[PDB]
């Protein structure tokens, strides 16, 4: 069978319009999830877009131009699957008042890539270099709003001042000036001292173990202290009696020969081995975690050691395992003992003390602070960050309204389309927000409208940039007190990638079905 | 059979008519067009007209047109407002039917609460009307009914009303027994052109056939004698008999000839006596016009018979039913007779000043749209049938409207709900529910959202106030916004309120609507 | 479209019909149509409801969330799907007609279940958990109507020495409380032993094992046998390597040794003179509850077996014969043996004695009681109304709409009841104002009384349950909007 | 909402038969009525007054064009089309659920701004930088441009000017001015009369005599008929004598003898009537220099009494002297094989009439009604002093300060403003497509100078191409755009204001 015209070209735009519709109900996290039935019979629940569109079975040529475009954006990206369906799915439902006008397509087609790449010059005025951070914090929001479905965001307002200061110090330039922020940083350890208002933010490294004998002091060497990781052990183990002994008690006499300040043993250290650690005020620790010594010999310079395979050679290689730390000291922590480590050479890692009713809720707390801390880390991650919640859609709709005028030549109805068609995300968003969709459409661009107006001056007096949309509060406030933040690169890959799949559709004027 | 829901469709053929009546009431509402059977289309907002054009076979939507027939005739308002009271009672009602209730309790129940709900409408009146027929103190009963059509004249139509209602009105004190104001001594009248700002309020009745003669307007003299012949004009002949036949020839010239000079015998004996206007509501023959010319007579005529009553009344004169008897005790007299120009085109008007008070008015309207001339003509007889309802029997008593009243004998419900018991709790739950249906169109008509204007009813009309006596304000209605920002305003600003007897007679009128199709478990008809 | 919102209210109130006058102790019996042409005369409700085929796919869930509910407590199953049925009915013209967002009606349903477990936790009332004469009342729920009502008078004393064995306080503030920490998988796990009578049963703390001595001419009187616990048998990784085996293990010179798998004729001559008893055929499982009621420690290797084995704590060894079969005697865990005179009685008893000890424990875990028989369920749908009025806000139309569901599950046991169902509802509300909700329903009478002389209650974590996976399951179908098909 | 679906499209196709007739260039549309007759006109009133819709809202906008021609005259056909184009921009607007009476609510206020906007682009100008002779030639050229007269347009405007300055310039109408059409001929060679001329149909004999020279010719209206024939009765005489034979055929010749005898007395040199005048007059009155026609049409008979003030009188019996008339010259022009009656030079006449040649009949109708959108150009330049440049100009004005406007306003009023404003644009649209010119591509040229400040900028009729229409001398009065948006509206709020129409069979 073969159909041309232009009555396959309204089949086609019907055919994504109906599977548009489907997908417009999970926009969001306030949308609405689905049920996908298979022949067998089985179903599943889930609110991601991303897996909804791989596992949804619909022939036709245009619908499988999509799955190949939520799988290109969860292998660059991952987020805006949805997003980037309806901008494309959009485009071809303003096709059809262009038809009547007589309108060909390859001016529909190059209209669409002249604003295209005019409008990443536009997003190049909106993305700046983090700001606002003397005065105030703009990230206490971010996470804010990711722990508003947890207990601890009561609580989360008095919390937020020390996760903000706890990323500053861990900013590296990892591999060859990145300057970004890692995710292994932030140690977290449980402990129950006092009330919840009362956590204390710890700025540094904090080890998780006891002082073994009290009689030694706990501040020694201020000005310069050594730390040594090593996980072999000071105790007999077995692999006569006192040749075990014997073999161990040089392994001590290196110690102070090297001059390690600190002694850290996995499996504690015995009576006669810490007898010499008095008198040479050296602090032995007992019970070490293994897990802990990992990142201390990235943050010290060390190298955790288990065993010396090297030869016949038996010592702890003074000065080449031994760390570079500023200051080690201790002070009482209300029923709670660790040691404290700061000033190292190249640390990239923080420590916080969890505080909450009792220990049950604060393994809940361990393990849901990573959820929180990856909203703030992956957005801080990349140095270009925009506003989000429609601020993207609603300076690209004003931009393209006087840009349209500068070419002409049939490209005008084309960008005035192309800029009206940005305006159906923060529509779908109002519509899952139980708010009126056309009161806060209209009022965005009103806003957006007088603001531009006074940027080409270089001058301003009430006119502020940054108006969002709120879908929790139904209001309009700012994105950026809000803590709604997106990375530029999600942007640009978005834009891109839904006109790339509207292109292949366009150009197809006939289908052939054998 | 009542196993496949007879009493539910007979609820479902009214509900899916409900629709239409409920966009009628107010200003933002919508309205149905109707083509007549004579080939015109004819377009109003009350429902009374509507309902007597559209053939409906169906008796259980006569129950409802037979109930609006007693708001339209006994009272001026509330045509409209029984057709969404009635309607959603069946609705409300599906509740009790599908829990098994018998229809006894559900008509029990309303009976009960509405003894409940009048008794309360005595404490809902705050001020009283004193009656004085000011100028500006009858633009307050009239613009709420003028109101809900043709919004935005309202200001301009108000003032035409408000005239010639003063005008109807006799001069009288302390005198309750003997009636003033009537229905039908007000006519209106429209012609095609001009504008709105050109309106005025006229005493009299407003003719706008042409002269027929030369002369086309009298003196400025005081006391215009004006006679009114019922029989047409015509060669005087026998009572008995007298019947004119052809035979010969030579009787034809007599025929011709004959009728000159009786016709002019009888107009120069009522010229004699003084009488300078001859009214004649049958036609007039072609010789009469060229004796009435010399003599300087007005030529009127009025073709229409229900008008002659009530002109007997105006100018005072009597029909003759016979030619040639100028009684002087069946003439009439007026002061001022001219010659106007009314929508563009000549027309003699019939007015006075002071002397020969009477109580028949006419209110002169221009417009371009001769549709928009048939609704603003309907509300003026619409507008002053409320007259007659501020008479002795709580004609001064009024409540807030505009949704403001029926929101807040929500509350009032729903506490006698607890305090009586029995069964009947559960009809007066839904008896207050059944009121939620009036603020809720005003809002949908009006462009507003449902989930908006609801709540904040409810916590307007719902505080905490450490007292007995109540607090803040309780006129809050149902705002049309579109203006200001946000929010809702008090009613009384506006001046407009629901009259008390429109209100309380629309409760009785409203539950025995519903009541009877309740009532009917079978209906039994033929093929038509 | 909105048609897809339709069918999941329709398919709730499918599943529903069925289990309508299934609520109750007065619940009818069913019939179940085969294919093949087989019946199911069984009235329990969440045992038919496997069987039902089912095309909406909204069905199959609520299939699911029923399964959930039936493991963990044997009742209520079929009380959250019409309580979580009926409120997508009044909600129905509230999501269309009213055209109301259906999170806002979500929403509500959130505000309403805090607001409706602090109703449950005022109405509770105090038990004694210690007290054993009244846990009889309670538990009967799960015993009359069945074959153990003669023996009901023993079976209490069974199931409360199994709860209060394992039950530790652990009282305090710093790693967190359970009420009475109960463990009913591992602990309190069933076996049962044929023989006996049910009178004599009582509760075994310790390991039981059914198999006999292999070996013809032993002692059957052993002071105090050691337990010994291994990985790999007794036998060739010839003669030599056997008894090197045996060696490691009679360092320590045991009097007793326990091998879990089976054990070769070489090996009984060397473990003979050795003053030591032979029991092979051991179950892996059942080893983690040996080591706990022992103390010896499991090893692999028989070389690797510590000495750290004690055998303390042993009550007897007496081989006797129990129904003609030879049994062993091992009495922070127990072992419940049930004997009778049957298989078939004790494989009732099972059954039944797991769902007893079920709601013991729904008594133990919450230290209060609710009014039954729809008593709770309409003194919550009165308070309902009275904060409805002080909300203020657009969520008060879809939270009236949950006091007319939660006065369906009295009115369902009127259905059954045969009475008047609007004229006892009628006067059934107004008795819990002034009556401090002790007015409930009386299922063999029909007449509405108070629960004061009769004494029927239930726990409150069943009620607590029951509501709150009733909103779970009605907004979970709410969640979908749209259904496609397709693999 | 099922039903005010089919209301929108009730509304375009109307507004599509009248989309082609926008412009002087503009398409004609035909339309076969059922008496069979063929009509085909541009002017949008007599269009829909002879389509006879039976929907209702298809008539309501047949009702609202008879009112733009009573009360103006002018704009019927852009006065639908603006109408109708509302229906399809709030077509989109009902299925996102956004309710009609917000739409209708923001088109009052939109409206109430813009009538404001065009006084201030009205300016009155009367004697600056023109004169008095040249002020009214310059508008008549404009509707008479890129025409088949273009050429011959020097000629023409002469007479079209003095045409209306040969009536009282504070009483003027377009049916005041008569229009005869003369088949063959130079177009270049028709001449204006300053009284009032008919076709001339009569055919039959009485020829040569009667010349176009006269003095003084009096006329007297006629009711009866003069002649002695009797077309309809009769009546049966027989006579059984023989030589009465001769005597039976001799009689009624003396019957109205005694009426004709009066008409001598009276002295009347022209004789016009509404009935066919027999031929046996048509030799006396040569003699006596008296003047007959007969074959006149009723419509011009009006004429002659306004024009010499005369009266029409049943019989000869009472008619008085007064009622005679006479004119200052005659002529009567043989040109096209056609004898043609004219009069000249009356002072006390109330009407003229304008004669045009050309080479074929259809071709002097499109000169005839290219002609009228002259004139009314020209009678409502003396009328209405305040004058709006058009053509485009203020059309686009009016869309570009709602844009603005709408800015500043917050809710659903600023989309639906700007949507009554992208109403707008059909009006350029359809007058560029029915002249030829692409309607895209000036779309987005006129768009450019118009952002510039300067509101006066319209499109040329001409050459395609964007400017000034002042140099155009496209003048349009204030009157008509401010009607229109009235009309339009008003029009259109009460279709949108109707969910449900019913219609009962009678």
């Amino acid at each position: 069978e073969k159909i041309s015209g232009d009555d396959i070209r309204n089949q086609n735009v019907l055919a994504t319009m109906a599977v548009a519709n489907v997908v417009k109900s999970s926009l969001g996290p306030v949308g609405l999830d689905k049920m996908l039935v298979d022949d067998i019979g089985d179903f599943t629940v889930t609110n991601d877009g991303a897996t909804i569109l791989s596992l949804l079975d619909v022939q036709h040529p245009a619908g499988k131009i999509l799955v190949e475009l939520a799988q290109q954006q969860d292998r660059e990206i991952g987020d805006g699957t949805t997003s980037v369906v309806i901008i494309a799915s959009e485009l071809l439902k303003r096709a059809n008042e262009l038809v009547k006008n007589k309108i060909h397509p390859t001016t529909i087609i190059t209209g669409f890539r002249v604003a295209l790449r005019e409008a990443i010059r536009f997003i190049n005025e909106v993305l700046s270099t983090s700001v606002d951070t003397l005065g105030k914090e703009t990230l206490i929001n971010i996470a804010k709003t990711s722990m508003s479905s947890k207990i601890i965001g009561a609580d989360s307002d008095f919390f937020s001042n020390m996760v903000v200061d706890a990323l500053l110090a861990v900013k590296t330039q990892n591999s060859k000036g990145e300057i970004k922020y890692p995710v292994k940083a932030v140690n977290v350890l449980k402990a129950h001292g006092k009330s919840a208002t009362e956590s204390l933010l710890v700025p540094g490294y904090a080890l998780n173990c006891t002082v073994a004998s009290q009689a030694m002091p706990k501040r020694i060497a201020g000005g310069n202290v050594k730390i040594a990781c090593l996980d072999l052990n000071l105790q007999k183990a077995r692999m006569i009696r006192k040749r075990e002994a014997g073999i161990v008690l040089e392994r001590v006499k290196k110690i102070i020969d090297a001059g390690a300040q600190v002694v850290l043993t996995t499996k504690g250290i015995d009576d006669l081995c810490l007898k010499e650690f008095v008198e040479a005020k050296i602090m032995g620790v007992r019970r070490c975690k293994k897990e802990d010594l990992r990142r201390i010999a990235r943050a010290t310079g060390a190298t955790l050691v288990s065993s010396m395979s090297n030869l016949e050679g038996e010592e702890t290689f003074e000065s080449s395992y031994l760390g570079l730390c500023d200051e080690v000291v201790q002070a009482k922590f209300s029923d709670d003992e660790c040691i404290l480590i700061k000033g190292t050479s190249k640390h990239s890692s923080s420590s916080i003390i969890l505080r909450g009713a009792n220990d049950y809720s604060l393994d809940e707390m361990e393990r849901s602070l990573h959820d929180s801390l990856s909203v703030v880390k992956r957005t801080l991650e990349s140095g270009n960050v925009v506003p989000g919640g429609g601020c993207v859609e609603a300076a690209l709709n004003i931009y393209l309204d006087n840009f349209a005028t500068t070419v002409g030549s049939r490209e005008q109805l084309a960008i005035a389309e192309f800029a009206a068609a940005l305006l159906i995300i923060p529509k779908t968003l109002a519509v899952n927000a139980a708010k009126d969709s056309s009161e806060l459409v209209a009022k965005l661009r009103s806003y957006h409208a007088a603001s531009q107006m006074a940027k080409p001056e270089d001058v301003k007096r009430r006119s502020y940039r940054n108006y969002g949309l709120d879908l929790i509060r139904g209001k309009i406030v700012d994105e950026i007190h809000a803590g709604v933040l997106e990375p530029t690169i999600s942007k640009v890959k978005s834009l891109k990638s839904a006109l790339e799949a509207c292109v292949a559709i366009l150009r197809i004027d006939t289908m052939i079905t054998v | 059979s009542n196993a496949d829901g007879q009493i539910i469709k007979s609820i479902a053929a009214i509900r899916e008519l409900h629709q239409m009546c409920l966009t009628s009431m107010g200003p933002c509402g919508r309205n149905k067009i109707i083509v007549n059977h004579l080939g015109k289309i004819i377009i109003t907002n009350d429902a009374a007209t509507m309902l007597r054009e559209l053939d409906i076979v169906h008796p259980a939507v006569k129950v409802l047109v037979m109930a609006t027939e007693q708001q339209k005739i006994d009272m001026g308002d509330g045509t409209n407002l029984v057709m969404i009271l009635a309607g959603e009672l069946l609705n409300v009602s599906e509740k009790l039917i599908s829990m098994g209730l018998s229809a006894v309790e559900i008509i029990q129940g309303y009976n009960m609460a509405r003894k409940f709900t009048l008794k309360e409408l005595d404490e809902m009146v705050v001020g009283e009307i004193t009656d004085k027929n000011d100028k500006n103190e009858l633009l307050k009963m009239i613009k709420p009914v003028i109101s809900s059509k043709k919004y935005g004249s309202e200001d301009i139509l108000s003032e035409l009303v408000s005239e010639a209602v003063s005008h109807v009105l006799p001069v009288a004190q302390q005198a309750g027994e003997i009636p003033y104001f009537n229905v039908d001594s007000i006519r209106v009248v429209k012609i095609m052109g001009g504008s709105l700002s050109n309106s005025t309020v006229i005493k009299g009745m407003v003719f706008n056939r042409e002269p027929e003669g030369h002369v086309k307007s009298l003196s400025e003299d005081k006391k215009h004698k004006v006679a009114v012949f019922t029989c047409p004009l015509d060669i005087a002949n026998t009572e008995t008999k007298g019947t004119v036949l052809l035979h010969n020839a030579q009787e034809m010239l007599d025929f011709s000839k004959g009728e000159e000079k009786q016709i002019d015998a009888m107009m120069k004996e009522i010229a004699d006596m003084g009488v300078e206007c001859i009214v004649a509501g049958a036609g007039v023959g072609e010789l009469a016009l060229h004796y009435l010319n010399r003599y300087g007579i007005l030529v009127l005529k009025v073709p229409s018979k229900f008008e002659l009553r009530r002109l007997c009344r105006v100018c005072g004169a009597t029909p003759l039913p016979r030619l040639g008897a100028p009684t002087p005790e069946e003439l009439g007299l007026v002061e001022t007779v001219k010659t106007m120009e009314i929508g563009g085109d000549r027309v003699t008007v019939f007015k006075q000043e002071q002397g020969e008070i009477s109580r028949t008015s006419t209110i002169i309207l221009r417009g371009a749209t001769q549709n928009n001339l048939d609704d603003i003509e309907r509300a003026i007889d619409d507008g002053v049938a409320a007259v007659k309802g501020l008479m002795k029997p709580s004609g001064g008593k009024l409540l807030p409207g505009a949704g403001a009243t029926e929101i807040e004998l929500i509350s009032r419900i729903t506490k006698y709900g607890e305090r009586t018991p029995g069964l009947l709790q559960l009809a007066i739950k839904q008896f207050a529910v059944a009121f939620e249906v009036v603020p809720r169109t005003l809002a949908e008509t009006a462009g507003l959202d449902v989930n908006e204007v609801l709540p904040n009813l409810y916590a307007a009309h719902n505080v905490t106030e450490p007292g007995a006596v109540k607090t803040d304000h309780l006129y809050k209605g149902v705002d049309i916004d579109g203006e200001s920002d946000e929010g809702v305003k008090d009613i009384r600003e506006e001046n407009i309120y629901d009259m008390l007897a429109t209100k309380k007679f629309a409760i009785n009128v409203a539950t025995e609507a519903a009541t009877t199709v309740l009532s009917i478990d079978q209906i039994i008809m033929a093929k038509k | 479209g909105r048609q897809a919102q339709i069918s999941n209210i329709t398919a709730a109130k499918a599943v529903a019909d069925v289990i309508r006058t299934c609520l109750g102790p007065k619940a009818m019996l069913k019939m179940l149509l085969d294919p093949m042409g087989g019946l199911v005369l069984t009235n329990d409700g969440h045992a038919i409801l496997r069987e039902i085929d089912v095309a909406h796919p909204a069905a199959k869930s609520m299939l699911e969330l029923s399964r959930t509910q039936d493991e963990e407590v044997g009742d209520g199953t079929t009380t959250v799907i019409i309580l979580a049925g009926e409120i997508l009915a009044q909600c129905a013209p509230y999501l269309i007609e009213k055209n109301i967002h259906p999170v806002i009606i979500i929403q509500a349903l959130k505000k309403a279940l805090t607001d409706a477990l602090e109703v449950i936790k005022q109405v509770s009332k105090p038990v004694d958990v210690e007290n054993d004469a009244a846990m009889k009342k309670l538990i009967q729920a799960s015993i009359g109507t069945k074959y153990v009502i003669h023996w009901s008078e023993k079976m209490c004393e069974l199931a409360l020495d199994a709860v209060k064995t394992v039950r530790k306080d652990l009282g305090q503030t710093v790693e967190g409380e359970p009420n009475f920490e109960i463990d009913i998988k591992r602990y309190v796990r069933v076996e049962k032993i044929p023989g006996g009578d049910v009178l004599d049963s009582r509760v075994l703390k310790g390991v039981l094992l059914n198999k006999d001595v292999v070996h013809p001419k032993m002692s059957r009187h052993i002071e105090n046998p050691r337990v010994v616990l291994l990985d790999c048998p007794l036998e060739y990784k010839e003669e030599e390597q056997v008894q090197l085996m045996c060696e490691q293990i009679l360092a320590v010179r045991p009097t007793l040794v326990i091998t879990e798998k089976g054990v070769s004729d070489l090996a009984q001559h060397y473990l003979l003179k050795g003053g030591c008893s032979v029991l092979r055929r051991v179950k892996k499982s059942d080893n983690n509850r040996i080591a706990r009621v022992t103390g010896a420690t499991i090893v692999n290797r028989v070389e690797d077996l510590k000495e750290s084995d004690v055998g303390t704590n042993c009550g007897l060894f007496k081989v006797e014969m129990i129904g003609d079969e030879y049994f062993s005697f091992l009495d922070k865990a127990c072992t419940i043996m049930l004997r009778g005179g049957s298989k078939d009685i004790l494989n009732e008893i099972d059954r039944n004695l797991q769902d007893a000890m079920a709601v013991a424990r729904n008594v133990m875990l919450s230290p209060s009681l609710s009014p039954g028989g729809g008593a709770t369920e309409m003194a919550v749908s009165v308070k309902l109304a009275e904060k409805a009025k002080q909300l203020e806000g657009i969520q008060q139309w879809p939270y009236q709409a949950v006091a007319d569901a939660m006065e369906c599950i009295p009115r369902t046991l009127i259905q059954n009841a045969g009475g008047d169902p609007i004229r006892l509802l009628s006067q059934l509300r107004a008795k819990h104002a002034q009556g401090n909700f002790t007015t409930g329903i009386d299922g063999d009478k029909g007449k509405i009384v108070d629960m004061v002389s009769y004494g029927i209650w239930e726990p409150e974590v069943i009620k607590q349950q029951s509501v709150k996976t009733a909103i779970e399951s009605a907004c979970l179908l709410l969640r979908v909007d749209d259904i496609v098909s397709g693999v | 909402k099922g039903q005010i679906i089919s209301n929108i499209n009730a509304c375009v196709a109307v507004q599509e038969a009248l989309k082609p007739t926008l412009g002087p260039l503009g398409s004609d549309i035909l339309i076969v009525t059922s008496n069979q007759k063929t009509t085909i006109s541009n002017d949008g009133a007599t269009i829909l007054k002879l389509l006879d819709v039976v929907h209702p809202a298809a008539k309501t906008l047949v009702d609202i064009s008879r009112a733009q021609d009573a009360e103006v005259g002018d704009g019927t056909t852009s006065v639908t089309i603006l109408a109708g184009e509302l229906m399809k921009e709030a077509k989109p607007f009902l299925e996102e659920g956004i309710s009609s009476h917000l739409i209708m609510k923001g088109y009052r206020k939109a409206v109430s701004l813009a009538v404001e906007k065009i006084n201030e682009l009205a300016v009155d100008i009367t004697s600056e930088k023109s004169s008095g002779r040249e002020l009214l030639e310059r508008c008549a050229r404009t509707a008479m441009s890129s025409k088949l007269i273009h050429n011959n347009a020097d000629f023409f405007v002469k007479m079209c000017v003095d045409a209306v300055l040969s009536l009282d310039r504070n009483d003027l109408d377009d049916k005041l001015i008569g229009i005869k059409k003369i088949p063959g001929g130079a177009m270049e060679e028709s001449l204006f009369i300053n009284g009032v001329a008919f076709k001339k149909t009569f055919s039959y004999a009485g020829f040569e005599q009667q010349p176009k020279k006269f003095n003084n010719p009096k006329i007297l209206s006629l009711n009866v008929e003069l002649e002695l024939k009797a077309e309809k009765d009769n009546a049966e005489v027989r006579v059984e004598h023989v030589e009465d034979y001769q005597a039976i055929v001799d009689a009624e010749w003396q019957l109205i003898f005694e009426k004709l005898r009066q008409v001598e007395e009276t002295g009347a040199n022209i004789v016009l009537s509404k009935l066919p005048i027999g031929d046996l007059a048509t030799q006396f009155f040569a003699d006596r220099n008296i003047f007959c026609a007969g074959r006149v049409s009723a419509d011009d008979m009006n004429r002659v009494i306004q024009a010499v003030g005369g009266s029409i009188q049943s019989t000869t019996s009472d008619i008085k002297p007064e009622h005679l008339g006479t004119c200052a010259l005659f002529e009567e022009m043989q040109i096209g094989s056609e004898r043609y009656n004219l009069f000249q030079g009356c002072p006390q006449a109330k009407t003229c009439t304008l004669l045009l040649r050309g080479g074929a009949e259809q071709v002097i109708a499109e000169v005839e009604r290219s002609l009228h959108d002259a004139i009314m150009i020209v009678k409502r330049a003396l009328q209405n002093k305040l004058i709006v440049a058009g053509g485009g100009a203020t059309e686009m004005e009016v869309s570009k300060c709602l844009r603005d406007y709408s800015k500043t306003i917050a809710g659903k009023q600023q989309m639906i403003i700007n949507a009554f404003a992208k109403a707008l644009e059909v009006i350029p649209r359809q007058l560029c497509e029915n002249a030829g010119f692409d309607a895209i591509e000036i779309l987005n040229k006129l768009r450019l100078a118009h952002s510039k400040g300067e509101k006066w900028y319209g499109v040329v009729f001409e050459t395609e191409n964007i400017g000034d229409n002042f140099a155009k001398f496209v003048w349009e009065p204030a009157l008509v755009k401010i009607n229109a948006l009235n009309s339009a509206t008003e029009a259109t709020n009460l279709i949108l204001s109707v969910d449900e129409t019913i219609t009962n069979k009678g």
